[PDB]
């Protein structure tokens, strides 16, 4: 149901700590927002701390319902006042905050789905689950947010991390299932279209030899497949969970094919460069 | 990488401006121009603010000459130029700004200005990019800000007349219709009968709407309480470059003393006065007015199809923008705090 | 390479011993050509279908080019029953080319296994391109004929005179007449039709020819046709000793879309063999090969050198190919050059044993003046053949080698023809001419290649 | 399987003497219409319609055409339309050009066939989509889609030389009969048109020939097969020989867009008058679509375009439609 929990261990942020907020209301002193990473606690983006230049209306830069990256400038745990500034947030800090929030939200979604599977009904159960799994990694790596996501990524390919936890059998099984379902990297297909033709005496033999020479430049974990589209146009297709080295390997496979075919007095051309096909 | 992509994107933008433009709105035009100028600032190599301003002006001249009737591109170029000037003056030790930039009696009496953009500051680029990002953020909400003032200008059972299809006016009316009941009369704005679409959308929102040709504007104006229109450009004296037939509507409203409200955002304000330049109207092919199937009759008949109409400021009652309501007599001030006089002619 | 047929061995092969009646060659491929000079809607295709069964064609293109010009071939094996008890012509039987050399009798002819006798190929064209295909070059296009007259109509039909004129111009001495569609014909009607036929062919080449009445649809008296093929048709003389030559008629790209690299094949070129024997693994040259233009637009030709990967005759696989049918040479040429019949009009032969490549010809033409065997109904000028004019596109048909040509100059009877594409030929060869009268190409004369502009084949 | 980038075959030679003796010293495609060469108009139309590769075939005065093209806007590296110039002295007709196209295997999919004297602002995307859909539904049946413009028979842009009458199956926009009405007073239509379609056999005389075609490579294949073939010969032969080969020709009619061919001086005058009066917008004299510094002008009232450094004498009157 309405189960919610803080993304991190500490209940309140600190000064000079970029956080993600959601604008909820407009007031006189500033914009009343909710801190997304801290179970939607109230905060205020000050009107003075909104822009370096003079600003006439708060609605010029603030829209209700839009997420923002703001730096905390004042915390009062007693009164419950958190003051946020948008002027002091650098674009690089905004990108870092966005990435951290994305990772933390992924971890929170995984844990919330686990709790829903376990039919958890109270926020205390979710807090305990966060205590057992996520915050243990967070304070083991001394990196809030990043540590839990990195440890979860270390799973799937290595479930040996998820045995020191004090989870139950059902908890461990559901956590493993959810992490593998929502965190396993997918496979992207890289495709290129080339032209190979030999007008010499060798003919089809030269083209076949060059195609096989470029075909043997395939890593065991990454297959390379070459098929005829319609002569002299052929297609090279590969499927790899990770893309950059696949593009590179198709690139110098094309290079070696071109070298071999031009060695045998052939003609080579590239119709379409390697590209990730959906 | 940098140049090979930036020049290609500039060429694509210029070519799109020259031939067509697609379904792109004014907000999209401004956003794309701002992105282009931001990438020009980031990628191109400029030592001081003077070189950057010269390069921006050089690109803006081409972008404007691509399609003179699209004034949003020039408005955004001049806004970026003013932003560069403001940032440089802030880093050059001039304390308050946006007042000494404009010629003023008080400034003239108590001194003056001696501009010099030769100095180099390493933090200029970051400040300029931050200002451009703020401008884009403001663009993302200008339409909502305009629409939020709907209930302050419409009363119960009011008859509102509009011409053409304006997305800003459509959002304004739809926001007003949530809490109020009123009757809208839309002129079709021939030959491009966009008003028809404007009447369909307003009909989908439950607003009692009526369609009529541009010939019935004066006949129906006697029973119209308010006129709400969009615009393509707001000139430096408060005049309008609106769709064709808007001058007739404004005259009809002035005859009956019906208020005329222009719902236009801030980026549509252009510092160009309507002196002349012979580049005001945009004459599309006469196929829209007289079909090609007319025959030999077309070899001795001069057919003209202007798209835009010039509305003098005397016929305009109020301007509703993202910053609120203003009279046409205050537009000059909105010029001075948005554009620099030295940047009027790119 | 296929079972139940006579073994072919290159090592145990001699060109001099080869004859058109050789059992090894006949067992796999046809050796003689019998063109069927008939007409559509009269059983021209039905007769061939009944004689040779139904073909499937090993390789076919998705688009058929020059369907009204293509010289179609149909192979048929004719066998004789060795048992003297079985009466003729029931001992003679026609069947397909995929049958084994011997099969047991399927009739109560008191035992006796059938034995292969001959293998024939039917040169059938949808029109009359046969006429100028074989009318002066001669070569080995065919050595027999099958003149077909239907029975429902009365001889001579307006579609018969052109057939007889064709039979005369081809200089064919061996013609067999098959009266088709006589099943729904009374005996008196058939007798009077035969009388009209003999009156029409009186004083012509078809004087001493059989008038055999057959029914193609019901397969009646086909054995008589086989018997007269065996006996009346003599064995043609063929030259198996010279260097092989093949005129390319078809061309296929056999690689299906989405095939593996190891499954790629070369270009299969179908064609007709004139003189010689082709062997698997033999080096071959195709001329003019790749024809291209310079930057300024100057023609240049690079002959294509390759090796014979395999040989096909309809559904049979061969080791050596001899004249007398449509042979498909599968080679090592890239499929790009041999896709969608793009190599038609080229000569494939032994290396260094090919004629010269010509771009223009200077021919001594004798122009015909009325279309051969045409009834001039109403419009007297329709059948008249106008004189050659400048910038007129004809159809030069050197044997089975078809090529266009624009007449550039005519002095008295020496016409210069600028071919659309360079072709391989030799000075002094007999060529023919055609002109687009309406919806068709019709023969209008013939000539000799007095001179011609040749192009030097560049070799890298 | 996305189709390859759209290609165009531009024929820079008219292969006739319709502009004699003006063509003795200047190719037709280089004649200035409103101070802009005709080939520039055709290249601008091709680039605007979305053509990425253009093959310009020049035979007569090919050196001048190449020299003009190399300095043009479309031979710059920044152009999205790559112009490749093919020249040969053995070109005598459009049939030769298409036979060479087939021999070089230049085109793999549907391409645009236009002459170098076609002035148009037509967007071919709709017609191209219809052509591709027709070829997908019926495999290798429809081979060509001609572009026509609705017009009255009395319009000045309809000379008697190029006037055509088309019998069309209106249900599928399929051309059943195509005829030229030059020197005729009574148009004859064979009854064979009224064989299958018992409802729509519309006889249209209101179609102006834009001389723009969307052609599959089968067009080049058929031109190679029938070596005696201009485009009109191809159309007539295809319509007559529909029994032997099941090929078809369809048509697309545009009403809101302009398209014409400058094939004679009368058509030149008509097209120039239409261009000056903005009938081919946005190809207007002030738009400077050629991106040349010497061909820029300002558009005042009454369609009066004035260039830079133009001196007007006192008392001079420019009435209307003056560039």
């Amino acid at each position: 149901p309405g189960l919610s929990c803080r993304f991190y261990q500490h209940k309140f942020p600190e000064v000079e700590d970029v956080v993600m907020v959601n604008v909820r209301s407009i007031a006189e002193m500033g914009a009343y927002v909710s801190l997304l990473e801290y179970n939607n606690i109230e905060g205020m983006i000050l009107l003075s701390e909104l822009s370096r230049r003079r600003i006439r209306s708060i609605n010029k830069l603030i829209r209700i319902g839009r997420n923002e990256c703001v730096v905390v400038i004042r915390v009062d745990k007693e009164k419950g006042y958190i003051d946020l500034s948008k002027r002091r947030v650098s674009p690089e800090e905004a990108i870092k905050c966005e990435d951290k929030f994305t990772k933390s939200k992924t971890v929170y979604s995984i844990l919330r789905h686990v709790a829903e599977v376990l039919e958890y009904t109270k926020d205390e159960q979710l807090e305990s689950l966060f205590q057992r799994t996520a915050w243990v990694f967070d304070d083991k790596y001394k990196r809030p947010g990043y540590g839990a996501y990195d440890a979860f990524k270390h799973a799937v390919s290595d479930p040996s991390i998820l045995d020191s936890l004090d989870l139950n059998e059902d908890e461990r099984e559901v956590l493993i299932n959810n992490i593998n379902r929502r965190l396993t990297p997918q496979a992207v297909k890289i495709r290129a279209d080339i032209e190979v033709a030999c007008y010499g005496y060798e003919g089809i033999d030269a083209v076949k030899e060059a195609l096989r020479a470029g075909l043997n430049c395939s890593t065991e974990n990454m297959p390379i497949k070459i098929n005829l589209i319609a002569p002299p146009r052929y297609v090279m297709t590969t499927t790899t969970l990770e893309r950059t080295e696949g593009l590179s390997v198709l690139s110098q496979a094309m290079a070696v094919i071109k070298e071999k075919i031009e060695e045998k007095r052939g003609v080579f051309n590239v119709q379409m460069e390697p590209k990730v096909v959906t | 990488a940098k140049g090979s992509e930036l020049s290609e994107r500039i060429e694509s933008f210029v070519e799109t401006l020259k031939r067509g433009g697609g379904p792109r709105s004014s907000e999209e035009m401004a956003r794309e121009t701002l992105g282009l100028l931001r990438q020009i600032i980031t990628d191109h190599r400029w030592s001081n603010a003077g070189e950057l301003m010269e390069l921006i002006r050089r690109e803006g001249r081409r972008m404007t000459a691509a399609q003179p009737s699209e004034t949003t591109v020039g408005n955004m170029v001049r806004r970026v130029l003013k932003i560069i000037r403001e940032e440089y003056g802030r880093l050059h030790g001039r304390s308050d700004e946006s007042d000494q930039q404009e010629s003023l009696h008080k400034l003239l009496t108590s001194g003056g200005l001696n501009e010099d953009f030769s100095f180099h500051y390493a933090q200029l680029q970051s400040n300029i990019i931050e200002a451009i990002n703020e401008l884009l953020v403001e663009l993302e909400g200008t339409m909502e800000n305009i629409a939020a003032q709907a209930l302050e200008h419409i009363h119960s059972n009011e008859v509102i007349m509009t011409i053409g299809f304006s997305r800003t006016v459509e959002a304004f009316l739809k926001e007003a219709a949530r809490k109020r009941k009123f009757h809208v009369i839309v002129a079709e704005c021939a030959p491009f009968c966009q008003g028809h679409e404007m009447a369909v959308n307003l009909s989908k929102a439950g607003i009692e709407t009526t369609v009529m040709t541009d010939a019935a504007i004066f006949a129906v104006m006697s029973r119209v309480n308010k006129v709400i229109i969009g615009t393509k450009t707001i000139l430096a004296n408060g005049a309008l470059r609106a769709v064709t037939g808007t001058h007739t509507l404004a005259l009809a409203a002035k005859h009956h003393s019906t208020p005329l409200i222009v719902c236009a955002p801030m980026f549509k304000l252009s510092p160009q006065f309507p002196n002349e330049e012979d580049s005001f109207h945009k004459f599309v092919a006469p196929e829209e007015v007289l079909p090609f199937t007319e025959g030999d009759i077309l070899e001795k008949v001069s057919v003209h199809c202007p798209v835009f109409d010039y509305v003098p400021p005397e016929l305009i009652t109020l301007f509703i923008s993202n910053i609120g309501g203003n009279a046409p007599s205050y537009i000059y001030r909105l010029m001075s705090e948005l554009y620099h006089p030295d940047d009027h002619v790119l | 390479g296929q079972p139940h047929l006579s073994r072919q061995d290159l090592t145990t092969l001699d060109v001099t011993k080869l004859t058109p009646l050789s059992h090894e060659v006949i067992s796999r491929q046809a050796t003689i050509n019998i063109g069927t000079i008939g007409h559509v809607a009269h059983g021209k295709s039905t007769v061939v279908k009944a004689i040779s069964g139904v073909h499937t064609v090993r390789f076919k293109n998705e688009l058929e080019r020059n369907i009204t010009i293509k010289l179609g071939y149909a192979n048929a094996k004719i066998y004789k029953l060795d048992d003297p008890s079985c009466p003729r012509p029931e001992c003679y039987r026609s069947c397909g080319s995929s049958t084994p050399d011997e099969f047991p009798t399927d009739i109560p002819g008191t035992k006796g296994n059938f034995k292969l006798v001959r293998h024939v190929s039917f040169v059938d064209c949808p029109g009359h391109d046969i006429l100028m295909a074989t009318m002066l070059n001669g070569a080995a296009v065919m050595d027999a004929a099958l003149l077909l007259i239907a029975g429902n109509e009365s001889c001579p039909q307006p579609q018969t005179s052109e057939h007889l004129a064709a039979i005369e111009i081809m200089k064919l001495k061996h013609i067999l007449i098959l009266q088709n569609k006589i099943d729904l014909v009374k005996e008196s009607q058939a007798k009077e039709q035969y009388e009209q036929i003999l009156a029409f062919v009186q004083g012509t080449v078809a004087e001493g020819a059989p008038i055999i009445p057959i029914s193609a649809q019901l397969k009646y008296n086909i054995e008589v046709v086989c018997e007269y093929i065996v006996k009346k048709i003599p064995v043609p003389p063929r030259d198996f000793t010279s260097e092989p030559r093949l005129i390319v008629i078809r061309s296929f790209d056999v690689n299906k879309p989405g095939c593996e690299v190891d499954d790629l094949k070369g270009g299969v070129a179908g064609g007709s063999i004139l003189k010689g024997v082709l062997k698997v693994g033999q080096e071959i040259e195709v001329r003019p090969g790749i024809v291209s233009k310079d930057s300024e637009g100057k023609l240049m030709c690079k002959p294509i050198f390759s090796k014979i990967v395999s040989l096909f005759a309809e559904h049979n696989d061969l080791q050596y190919a001899a004249p007398g049918g449509l042979i498909g040479v599968g080679t090592k040429i890239d499929p790009t050059l041999c896709r969608a019949d793009r190599m038609v009009g080229q000569v494939l032969g032994a290396v260094g044993a090919l004629p010269e490549i010509f771009t223009e010809l200077e021919i001594s033409y004798f122009l015909l003046r009325r279309l051969l065997g045409v009834r001039t109904e109403g419009d007297k000028k329709a059948a008249k053949v106008q004189k050659l004019s400048k910038n007129e596109v004809l159809m030069v048909n050197i044997g089975s080698l078809s090529t266009g040509g624009r007449v550039s100059a005519v002095k008295a009877d020496l016409g210069k023809i600028v071919l659309t594409n360079p072709v391989c030929t030799e000075v002094g060869e007999k060529i023919a001419l055609s002109r687009r009268v309406e919806k068709h190409w019709r023969l209008i004369g013939w000539g000799q290649i007095r001179r011609g502009v040749t192009i030097k084949p560049t070799v890298d | 399987e996305p189709p390859p980038p759209l290609q165009a075959v531009l024929v820079a030679d008219s292969f006739d003497r319709r502009f004699f003796p003006i063509s003795k010293d200047q190719p037709r495609v280089l004649l200035p219409l409103a101070n802009v060469a005709l080939i520039d108009y055709t290249l601008e139309f091709l680039t605007a319609t979305g053509v990425q590769e253009t093959f310009v075939f020049c035979c007569w005065k090919a050196a001048q055409i190449k020299e003009h093209l190399l300095k043009s806007k479309w031979c710059r590296p920044t152009s999205l339309n790559v112009v490749r110039i093919i020249t040969s002295e053995l070109y005598r007709s459009l049939g030769d050009v298409l036979r060479d196209v087939d021999a070089k295997a230049l085109v793999r999919s549907d391409f645009l066939l236009v002459y170098g004297d076609v002035i148009s602002n037509i967007n071919i995307t709709r017609a191209l989509e219809e052509h591709r859909l027709r070829r997908k539904l019926e495999k290798n049946v429809s081979v060509m889609t001609m572009i026509f413009k609705e017009s009255s028979p009395s319009h000045p842009t309809r000379c008697h030389e190029d006037n055509v009458v088309v019998a069309v199956d209106s249900t599928t926009n399929r051309v059943l009969h195509f005829q030229k009405t030059q020197g005729l007073r009574r148009f004859a239509f064979p009854l064979s048109l009224f064989q299958g379609s018992s409802d729509g056999v519309e006889v249209r005389y209101d179609l102006l020939d834009c001389h723009i075609s969307i052609c599959s490579p089968q067009v080049a294949q058929l031109f190679t097969d029938n070596f005696d073939y201009t485009r009109d010969d191809f159309v007539r032969g295809l319509l007559v020989n529909e029994e032997i080969l099941g090929n078809q020709i369809h048509m697309h009619v545009t009403a809101k867009e302009y398209g014409a061919r400058v094939s004679n001086l009368h058509m030149y005058s008509a097209v120039c008058a239409d261009v000056i009066r903005r009938w081919v917008y946005p190809l207007t004299p002030e738009a400077n679509f050629t991106d040349s510094t010497t061909q820029s002008c300002t558009h005042s009232r009454h369609n009066i375009y004035r260039g830079p450094e133009v001196s007007l004498g006192h008392g001079s009157i420019l009435e209307e439609n003056v560039l």
